[PDB]
């Protein structure tokens, strides 16, 4: 089960994704949301992630490379890219794989590294950040 | 709605070109209907890269993130499925 933190997080993301009227939630829109999801926050703050700067870097690269809706269409709405299904199928799969089921922002926060061509997987390895960083710090704490 | 249960050097990703592909049977107004439903082309364009991918054989409708450009690339090929047109879409790095 997804915890409630982290499904506030994915909710209120889709919900700016449709309010700016864009075509796509992506890895991106999700790592964003992450930036203030307590679990994956703690996380990043472990790892001495300048949140600021990677909260400028993503909401540049989102206005700037996601296509927008037409002022004059109601067929089709906000959808998630494949990449974003894949991440949160991962992180399921990842704290299923360990024999548990609770699934925290910090476990999605895991999953995005494995989208090596994603801007998110990116910017998070340029911010000095490793998947077992992460890992390590969902284990072993600071 | 979404149901979100059930659905050392470092370079950036690189951008993705997404290409139609031409065959016999898929319909001229149906490339055109692609084009414009999924890729937000007006008439005009649109009909003008339908005559590329007829003639040349093969048309770049847009050029987006690698991210961006898998999901189009998915969103047309099922599309066309649906139809039952084997209209083929793909990508390529740009
Ligand atoms: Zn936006």
């Amino acid at each position: 089960m997804l915890n409630q933190e982290l499904e506030l997080s994915l909710n209120m993301a889709f919900a700016r994704a449709r309010e700016h009227r864009h075509e796509f939630m992506t890895v991106e829109h999700l790592l964003l949301a992450l930036l203030s999801n307590p679990s994956a926050r703690e996380a990043l703050e472990a790892c001495s992630v300048d949140l600021v700067a990677l909260r400028q870097e993503l909401e540049a690269f989102i206005e700037q490379t996601t296509p927008v809706l037409p002022a004059s269409e109601e067929e089709r709405d906000t959808q998630p890219t494949l990449s974003f299904q894949r991440v949160l199928q991962r992180a399921v799969f990842h704290v299923q794989s360990s024999g548990r089921n609770e699934v925290t922002g910090a476990n999605v926060l895991v999953a995005i590294f494995s989208e090596q061509e994603s801007q998110a997987a990116y910017l998070l390895r340029k911010h000095e950040v490793s998947r077992l960083d992460v890992v390590n710090f969902i284990s072993h704490g600071t | 709605w979404l149901d979100f249960d059930q659905l050392d050097a470092l370079k950036p990703p690189s951008m993705y070109k997404v290409i139609l592909v031409n065959d016999d049977y898929t319909p001229m107004e149906f490339v055109i209907d692609v084009l414009q439903k999924f890729f937000s082309y007006d008439v005009e364009r649109a009909t003008q890269l339908m005559l590329a991918v007829h003639y040349q054989g093969k048309a770049i409708c847009g050029v987006f993130t690698a991210e961006v450009a898998e999901t189009k690339v998915a969103m047309v090929n099922k599309y066309a499925r649906e139809n039952e047109h084997p209209l083929l879409c793909t990508l390529e790095k740009a």
